[PDB]
């Protein structure tokens, strides 16, 4: 062997033949002569796959058994590891090392140290992070970052990475409530991070999680027990209580007002939305008023927090708020048709904003029902329509008109004829194009060139998506619009068959 | 069709299936009387199902005495959920309808027309295929026998209470006819004064009529989903 | 333009499994891919099949004798069980591979479309009895005997007719005694 | 050891073991004093601390990095990167225990198959003397310079014709000889001899094969030659069907001829190729012993006898049945005693003008049942024509219409024939050979007790 | 009164009155109708990942395999290169028989008709048994190769150690061969139905027994048979049931819905306007 | 239109170098699987006057197993073919060793035409083939399972082991498309390969009449 050979100065006689077989022959020379012989052969593939070749047998060595009882490790492991974990393969490796078996002294005391010296992005950290501090802690500075800087586009992106980290349990979610909160608190861009905590609460509302009893207290909505207590029985049940409602109605009208954002909390809005704009929902008169008193005090009025004092309210806008949320409860419970007869009144419900979900709501309970697109006659349904004066009006509903409506593009409706499903959905490709014209570009382009690329949706739908683009569009462009348009048109399964020179003409000018 | 081609019908049926539930307990007595029924009875009464504070047998047990030897069987009930296989009480039924027979004995489920009618993959094919066709002339036999004895306790009739709904329900019934004729009352206005659009591959008599029928059928469809949802357990037409 | 004795033709999104277009993956699953097909009134097969962009593998016909004549005999074997397999499960039942392939190739054993008539099943050599047993008593039996057609007596039908027993079931074979087995007797 | 580039510690770092103060094997100089720099080199001290399993990681690399090696031959297989990429793995190759004939094999089997100097020539001696493992490139380069395929095969080679020739020389009464395709016994072996370029190596050592043949024995040409040389063509080898003139011509002939005895439309075929010129001398005699060497050309001669008494039957007069069978009686006869030169022998006036009326006679006779024109023909033709044909005519005119002819043929006697196993197989062991003896006839002794 | 003397013979060939051939076997594999149950091929619909993952038989993981074994049995799969080899070349095997049944099936329904219910015989063997599926089985998974083995060379329908007769054999117990080899595989055997030795041999005998017991009985009136079982559903029921049958079996050179499937290649297919 | 016949003769051409494969004729690789550019590059792309004419598309192909046994794959420019025309590519069928051929024909030749062919049998076998029918290959379709000329050997050990007469086998007609594809006469028989839900797979035969 290479060690096991002459222990003594001869040594066993059968490891002296051993000895021949590797020593400094073979099993050197020939290494150095392979490794400039593969490479001379063609090739820097050649290391790589010399140490893919490395990286297989690395992998059945036992390193959480011998680790954990020399408990030094001379200081942080120096000799070997220190150099080791530079190497991109193998600081890759570790990770993958430290999940075969956890709850080891060795293994979460060695990686404090790598997080730190370069690899700041700790990738598939799911259970690893949580169990070490400063690792958690550098990793949530990397998430923020990564957030703050990517946009809006990339929330979809960033929330099943990040926020599937405090699944494991609720202490890795308190404290990943703790510091932006701070952050929150300040008028420095406190918004946008208050905003990512808010939506790492709905996902735990969506997951099972528990966030019904935490956001109230950071939120120091905490210092009325009569607040508190009444708004955690509707969050932790999950229904509007009468109870709640009445004790909140005669306590925000008082003049002694809680802090704002306990009643802006958008979990409370989703649930008031859920409840009221269903169909199905059956209030009496009174409750009724009470709620869309609630809705109209959520979303009228103005207030300076000074941390002591306020002295600010509204009362005309609520009252006009309170009557378009009220209206439209009529005609979203009485359902009966006369529906086209209520538009010259639901387009001004329409331009208040605090309707216009609850009517993409309402629509979305209703289109979703089956059959309702073979009950429907029309060239456009009125509801689609709803959604093109919504989409006009506002553009912070985008995002959720969007969902909604590729939800019903991907839907099958097989009690439908195949031609009027084909109707269906250039009636949908046109309310993309007329969302288009609205401002949202990127991600419904972006959804194109998913459903072409990889998908195998109808081809004839992109060829009237891209007609539609290309007639009501017109130049300038702006240089990431035609680098994702572009490529639908260089397909080639459309170009053929059908503006066109005009945009080819425009394009190779931008680029 | 490599299926049996007789099986359990009728009041055998609706009484095995009114026996088989698990709300079904015999005394001591009805007990006596339906054991010997059986032609291949052992004459080892059973341990009851519970023993205090009264001994009360379980329609299983007797039926588990009826199946012959150690056949196995998984079947599905008519009344079971699709989405129960997916979540929790996946194999601890609470409506009791996965039916599964084990060493031939029914551990658990509700018995219809696909655990003993003519369908392949039923409890009298399985049997006739593991125990040959004297076994199974016995299965039949001792099922009808034991079933109709106790169908004299039990009882099974259908009447006018049984086509009844209450106020709420022929309300609802009232309500979507009267939606239903106003829908057909708007696509007719809508055809006359030429606002309704024909659909390619067809003419406009066509789409009228297609877009008639497809309101009428929704009507018909919620009409029977509103009075099936509104019937009651002891509902004979439900039951048969 | 188009195709002569083709009326109308009707395209469709298949939503049954058998049309829907199933393809394995590179990773080895089954994927339905929901493309389109037509459907014709009037039958042309040849020309559509000659066609352009019409897949030639998968194009089929509805009627049995043109098939018979483009693509062969047991293609339209084939074809027929699909018709036949198709009528049985709109009926919502089912029927054993068995039968239906005993009747396609009883049916298609004689290179020819043998017509379940008088006209095909009557023009093999089945025999004069079974034949007049069948249709038609009076002329196949003048033409047996203008033909000196001589019955073998090999089919069921025969036997029954002369009252002896049929080469069927328990008539299959004979019954010897035998007569070693017989001395151990008492 | 290292016996190639240099020597650090292959031999005197191979033994450790010699005297007290000798020890120093190559585990500590080797590698320190791994891979390459550092960053690779970080594997070594964390796995040496795991038992030191070095033996089984170094060769397992070695052996992963060597199956790579060989597929990235395809790139430049499919020639400037397959020079630099032959001269490495020769410098790579030359030593031993690493690389086992891997890399060298690898390098003769891109194209290192002919011999080359110190690439085959070297390369090749050394690999037949040690036994290697490059049995491609050991046997296109032994069989291109006659040093192992050709030298060291010319003996089990040469002496396997002889044995073949022995192997199908029974006189027994020929119990459904296989075709062509059948006929593959050791074909794959003998025929991937010469992989590389073995039109060559077949022309020195199978060629030499078939002249010592010719000099060995009548049948030793002829048995080895019938079986590989018509299935080569069917290898899908150009070189194979072009080194013959009409080597895929005559022997789907041949073989066809085989498939179906009576083929007047193949006879045309066969004269015209027979009876062509400005290529007689070597293509004649080269065609002459491809026909008549072959077992298989006697197997087929009876055959057509009975076809030509067949064909002879509806005509019922004598002067292209005769012609062909002549012509193929001759060329079988003047191969194994002339030489391959210009002027075959054969085409008598007296044999082909006398076969047809001989053959003609059975016709005539056998019809009047309900010649010396026999005995000429017999006595102008070869006499193992006439055996084969007295032996198939045995299987009533019919038999006493060929009777003279095969009378004659026997008499007048011969050349190269088939007329023992092939003619007694058609229609104390001295009692029955004895009038085999006279024959040579061959199914009195073998056929009448192997029957 | 067409397939009136339609008979399987005593040499399982189907002939009418006249000796000509109607099948060579009568289900195409000479099995009874009746004796022969719906399954499930295990093999068709799995991905090659998962396929792999269900059926392979894995020798390197001591853990696993200890869990699921009894010791001694553990050292000889592990020692054995001979039973390694033997277990890869099974599952190589019935790999060929995935690719084979997937041409055989393009639609991916692995729904079939065959004799013995193996399913249902294992849950049979492992009740008869009492086998307790948490503790590890005594039962050597090259048992479970070698009597998969003698079980298919056991069950014949075609007799006769000629090519042509051997090559027919294999032909017409293709389906239940791949489908005993996938349940009865020697992975399903030791993760999935935990059997033992003496169940192991009960159940081979149960299968032997049962694919026996559903050959088809030459004198057998397959046709009437046939002819009546499509009969009966006809009389109890674009073109509607009966007369269509009526057009496929009267030979009719008109019928009333003449029709065309033009399918059309892949380009054509996923866009409307050209299709 | 030209580039509507261009495609055509391609795919003539191509369903009949699949024949050829199919028949046992040593067909090249590249000419089997060519493109329509490749025959567009090579014929000429231009029936209508250009180059690519109907004896321009001429194909002569030789058997595996006899480099004798030739098949000649023949293209008329006339539509109806006469008597004239098949006689003198019947002349150039006398001058050559040829056995057997084909003919394309667009449209159908006279029924002299036919007789002639029934008659000039035993000499030479002659086939016609229409354009519409080798203008899609049909070994490929679905409903067609693989479809194998069996040979002598082969159906003498099979009647021998199933121990039954020629004349009990199933049959296939002469006139057949796959007996037409295979170009068997009466007493061939033909193996049919195809596969079955109830058995996995299934052998049937059948005697040509």
């Amino acid at each position: 062997i290479m060690e096991p050979s002459i222990f003594n100065t001869l040594g066993s006689p059968e490891n002296v033949i051993q000895l021949l077989s590797e020593n400094y022959t073979a099993v050197a020379q020939t290494v150095n002569l392979l490794a400039e012989w593969l490479i001379q052969t063609g090739p820097v593939q050649v290391q790589e796959t010399v140490e893919n070749h490395l990286k297989s047998l690395l992998i059945k060595h036992f390193d959480p058994r011998k680790a954990d009882s020399i408990f030094t490790e001379e200081g942080e492991t120096p000799a070997w590891l220190e150099q080791m974990i530079a190497h991109t393969t193998w600081r890759d490796l570790f990770y993958k090392l430290a999940e075969a078996h956890p709850d080891c002294l060795m293994l979460n005391f060695t990686v404090k140290l790598i997080s730190d010296a370069g690899y700041q992005g700790e990738i598939t950290s799911v259970s690893t992070a949580c169990q070490q501090l400063e690792v958690f802690s550098r990793v949530l500075r990397t998430s923020l970052a990564t957030i703050l800087d990517g946009g809006e586009e990339n929330l979809e992106k960033n929330l099943p990475e990040f926020a599937k980290m405090v699944c494991h349990g609720e202490h890795t979610y308190l404290f990943a409530q703790a510091m932006m909160s701070v952050l929150a608190q300040e008028e420095q861009g406190g918004s946008a991070v208050r905003r990512i905590a808010q939506e790492v609460q709905r996902f735990a509302q969506e997951k099972g999680h528990d966030a019904s009893q935490i956001t109230l207290a950071l939120g120091t909505a905490a210092s009325y027990p009569r607040a508190c207590q009444a708004l955690g029985a509707m969050l932790s049940k999950g229904a509007l209580n009468p109870a709640d409602i009445t004790v909140l109605f005669k306590m925000f009208t008082s003049m002694d007002p809680p802090p704002v954002e306990l009643i802006r909390v958008p979990a409370f809005l989703d649930l008031f939305m859920q409840s009221l704009f269903k169909p199905g929902a059956r209030i009496n008169q009174d409750h009724k008023h009470k709620y869309i008193h609630i809705l109209a005090y959520a979303a009228s009025v103005v207030e300076t927090w000074k941390k002591n004092k306020r002295v600010s309210i509204n009362k005309d806008e609520l009252k006009s708020t309170s009557k378009a949320v009220e209206t439209v409860h009529n005609l979203c419970c009485n359902e009966n048709s006369e529906l086209v007869a209520e538009l010259s009144t639901l387009y001004q419900c329409i331009r208040f904003p605090v309707v216009a979900m609850g009517v993409l709501k309402w629509v979305d309970w209703t289109v979703s029902e089956p059959r309702y697109f073979q009950l429907q006659t029309d060239h456009t349904p009125v509801h689609l329509a709803l959604l093109d004066e919504i989409s006009t009006c506002h553009q912070l509903l985008h995002p959720q008109v969007l969902q909604l409506l590729v939800k019903l593009f991907e839907t099958e409706h097989s009690q439908l004829d195949v031609m009027e499903q084909l109707e269906l959905k250039k009636t949908l490709l046109d309310r993309m194009v007329h969302l288009l014209s609205r401002g949202y570009v990127l991600p419904v382009v972006s959804y194109i060139r998913k459903c072409l690329e990889k998908l195998d949706t109808d081809i004839s739908l992109i060829r009237y998506f891209v007609t539609e683009v290309l007639d009501v569009i017109a130049p300038p462009y702006t240089s990431d619009f035609v680098q994702l348009f572009l490529p639908i048109l260089e397909n080639d399964s459309i170009a053929g068959t059908i503006p066109v020179t005009e945009f080819i003409a425009h394009c190779k000018s931008n680029f | 069709s490599n299926r049996p081609v007789m099986g359990i019908v009728q009041d055998t049926l609706t009484a095995v299936r009114k026996f088989t539930k698990r709300d079904v307990f015999l005394e001591r007595g009805e007990v006596m009387n339906l054991l010997m029924f059986l032609s291949t009875w052992d004459g080892k009464v059973p341990q009851p199902a519970i023993l205090k504070p009264r001994p009360l047998w379980t329609g299983k047990q007797i039926f588990s005495l009826i199946i012959p030897g150690h056949i196995n069987c998984i079947r599905t009930h008519s009344t079971h959920p699709d989405d129960e296989d997916s979540g929790p009480y996946k194999h601890i039924s609470p409506g009791d309808t996965k039916v599964v027979v084990e060493n031939g004995e029914l551990i658990m489920g509700i018995l219809c027309k696909k655990s003993l009618g003519t369908s392949a993959g039923s409890l009298v094919h399985i049997s006739y295929l593991e125990m040959g066709h004297d076994i199974t002339r016995l299965f039949y036999s001792n099922i009808q026998t034991v079933i109709n004895n106790w169908l004299l306790i039990e009882g099974h009739t259908i009447g006018i209470g049984d086509s009844i709904a209450d106020s709420k329900t022929y309300q609802d019934i009232q309500n979507t006819i009267k939606k239903a004729k106003q829908d057909v009352i708007e696509v007719i206005e809508k055809a006359h004064n030429n606002e309704l659009e024909p659909t390619p591959g067809n003419t406009l008599r066509q789409t009228f009529e297609n877009q008639v029928n497809r309101i009428l059928n929704d009507a018909r469809d919620k009409t029977g989903s509103s009075a099936q949802k509104s019937l009651s357990e002891y509902n004979n037409f439900k039951s048969m | 333009q188009g195709i002569e004795q083709i009326s109308k033709v009707y395209m469709h999104l298949p939503q049954t499994d058998n049309k829907k277009k199933i393809i394995i993956t590179e990773d080895g699953e089954f994927k339905a891919l929901q493309e389109w097909i037509l459907e014709t009134d009037g039958v042309s097969l040849m020309r559509v099949l000659s066609e352009k962009d019409v897949d030639p593998v998968r194009t089929t016909s509805n009627d049995i004798v043109e098939i018979f004549t483009v693509l062969g005999i047991e293609a339209v074997r084939k074809a027929l069980e699909r018709e036949l397999y198709h009528v049985i499960s709109f009926d919502g039942s089912y029927v054993n591979y068995r039968h239906l392939a005993l009747l396609c190739d009883t049916m298609t054993c004689r290179g020819h479309l043998m017509a379940i008539t008088r006209h095909g099943v009557n023009r093999q050599d089945t025999g004069p009895l079974m034949k007049c047993s069948f249709e038609e008593t009076v002329d196949v039996l003048m033409e047996a005997a203008a033909h000196g057609e001589s019955d073998p007596m090999k089919g069921v039908s025969e036997n029954i007719m002369l009252g002896q027993l049929a080469p069927a079931g328990t008539g299959c074979f004979d019954l010897l005694l035998d007569a070693e087995k017989c001395k151990y007797g008492m | 050891x290292x016996x190639x580039x240099x020597x650090x510690x292959x031999x005197x770092x191979x033994x450790x073991x010699x005297x007290x103060x000798x020890x120093x094997x190559x585990x500590x100089x080797x590698x320190x004093x791994g891979v390459l720099l550092p960053s690779l080199q970080s594997a070594l001290p964390f796995l040496d601390l795991h038992g030191t399993p070095r033996l089984e990681f170094h060769q397992s690399v070695f052996d992963e990095l060597r199956d790579k090696l060989l597929e990235r031959v395809s790139a430049i297989a499919s020639a400037e990167e397959r020079y630099k990429k032959l001269e490495d793995l020769l410098e790579k190759s030359f030593s031993l225990v690493k690389m086992p004939s891997l890399q060298p094999v690898v390098m003769c089997v891109m194209k290192h198959l002919p011999k080359v100097p110190e690439k085959k020539l070297k390369l090749v001696m050394a690999d037949k003397e040690l036994y290697r493992a490059c049995a491609v490139e050991v046997k296109r380069q032994i069989w291109q310079d006659n040093q192992a395929l050709f030298g060291d095969e010319v003996s089990p080679l040469l002496k396997q014709y002889i044995l073949e020739k022995e192997s199908a020389l029974f006189s027994t009464e020929f119990f459904s000889p296989s075709p062509k395709t059948r006929r593959q016994g050791e074909v794959v072996q003998r025929l991937t001899r010469m992989v590389g370029k073995n039109v060559k190596l077949y022309d020195m050592v199978l060629q030499f094969l078939r002249t010592l043949f010719l000099r060995t024995r009548n049948v030793h040409y002829c048995t080895l030659r019938a079986e590989l040389l018509m299935s080569l063509h069917d290898l899908d080898v150009g070189e194979i069907c072009t080194v013959d003139p009409c080597h895929k011509f005559t022997w789907c002939l041949d073989a066809c001829i085989r498939e179906r005895f009576v083929d007047s439309k193949r006879a045309r075929e066969l004269q015209g190729f027979l009876d062509g010129v400005k290529k007689g001398q070597e293509q004649v005699l080269g065609d002459l012993s491809m026909i008549l060497c072959d077992p298989f050309a006697i197997n087929t001669l009876a055959l057509s006898t009975v076809r030509h008494l067949q064909e002879l039957v509806g005509q019922e007069t004598l002067p292209l049945l005769l012609l062909l069978r002549l012509l193929a009686l001759g060329q079988g006869a003047w191969d194994m005693i002339d030489s391959q030169v210009f002027k075959e022998p054969k085409m008598e006036v007296e044999l082909i003008t006398r076969f047809l009326p001989m053959l003609m006679s059975f016709l005539v006779d056998d019809y009047t049942f309900n010649p010396e024109s026999f005995t000429k023909f017999l006595q102008e033709q070869r006499m193992a024509c006439e055996v084969g044909l007295y032996y198939v005519l045995h299987i009533k005119n019919a038999l006493l219409r060929l009777l003279p002819g095969l009378v004659e043929t026997f008499g007048d006697l011969g050349d190269i024939f088939l007329h023992l196993l092939t003619g007694n197989l058609a229609l104390l062991e001295d009692f029955c050979s004895s009038l085999f003896d006279g024959f040579f006839r061959k199914e009195n002794v073998h056929r009448h007790a192997l029957r | 009164k067409s397939m009136e003397s339609v008979m399987v013979k005593y040499d399982a060939t189907v002939r009418n009155s006249i000796n000509q051939v109607v099948q060579l076997r009568y289900g195409e594999d000479g099995l009874a109708g009746e004796s022969v149950e719906f399954q499930n091929l295990a093999t068709l619909k799995p991905s090659n990942k998962a396929f792999e993952k269900k059926f392979r038989f894995d020798y390197t993981n001591e853990r696993a395999l200890r869990r699921t074994l009894q010791e001694d049995l553990v050292k000889d799969v592990l020692s054995n290169a001979h039973i390694q080899n033997e277990l890869e070349r099974e599952f190589e095997r019935m790999r060929e028989d995935r690719e084979v049944l997937r041409v055989i099936f393009p639609t991916g329904d692995s729904k079939v008709v065959l004799p013995c219910n193996l399913l249902r015989m294992i849950w049979n063997a492992q009740k008869i048994f009492h086998i307790n599926p948490r503790l590890p089985s005594d039962l050597h998974p090259i048992k479970v190769v070698e009597g998969v083995k003698e079980l298919s060379k056991k069950l014949v329908i075609v007799n006769g150690d000629d090519p042509l007769s051997r090559q027919a054999q294999e032909n017409a117990t293709l389906l239940f061969n791949i489908h005993l080899r996938s349940t009865l595989c020697s992975r399903r055997m030791a993760e999935e139905f935990r059997l033992s030795g003496e169940a192991f041999d009960w159940l081979l005998g149960e299968i032997e027994s049962k694919f026996n017991q559903a050959i088809a009985h030459p004198g057998e009136m397959v046709g009437a048979l046939a002819a009546q079982s499509l009969g009966e559903p006809a009389t109890q029921m674009v073109t509607l049931g009966v007369p269509r049958l009526k057009e496929l079996i009267n030979i009719s050179k008109k019928p009333k819905t003449p029709s065309l499937t033009v399918f059309l290649l892949g380009q054509s297919a996923r866009d409307a306007e050209r299709a | 239109d030209d580039e509507e016949e261009t495609y055509r003769l391609w795919k003539i051409r191509k369903t009949i170098m699949q024949l050829c494969h199919d028949r046992g004729y040593l067909v090249t690789q590249d000419e089997l699987d060519q493109t329509l550019e490749e025959f567009k590059a090579q014929f000429g792309d231009k029936p209508s006057e250009g180059r690519p004419r109907r004896t321009d598309l001429t194909v002569l192909v030789a058997h595996n197993d006899d480099p004798t046994d030739q098949m000649f794959v023949f293209f008329p420019e006339e539509p109806k073919v006469g008597i004239k025309t098949i006689k003198v590519y019947c002349q150039r069928m006398q001058e050559e060793n040829i056995t057997r051929a084909l003919i394309v024909v667009q449209q159908g030749m006279t029924p002299s035409a036919k007789q002639s062919l029934v008659d000039m049998a035993p000499k030479y076998i002659l086939e016609q083939f229409l354009q519409q029918e080798l203008l899609i290959n049909i070994t490929e379709h679905e409903l067609v399972p693989e479809h194998v000329v069996m040979t002598k050997e082969e159906v003498t050990e099979l009647l021998a082991r199933y121990k039954l007469r020629e004349n009990q086998l199933p049959r296939i007609q002469a006139g057949d498309p796959v007996a037409r594809y295979f170009g068997i006469k009466r007493g061939q028989v033909v193996k049919i390969i195809r596969p079955s839900e109830t058995a996995g797979r299934y052998i049937t035969y059948r005697l040509v009449q």
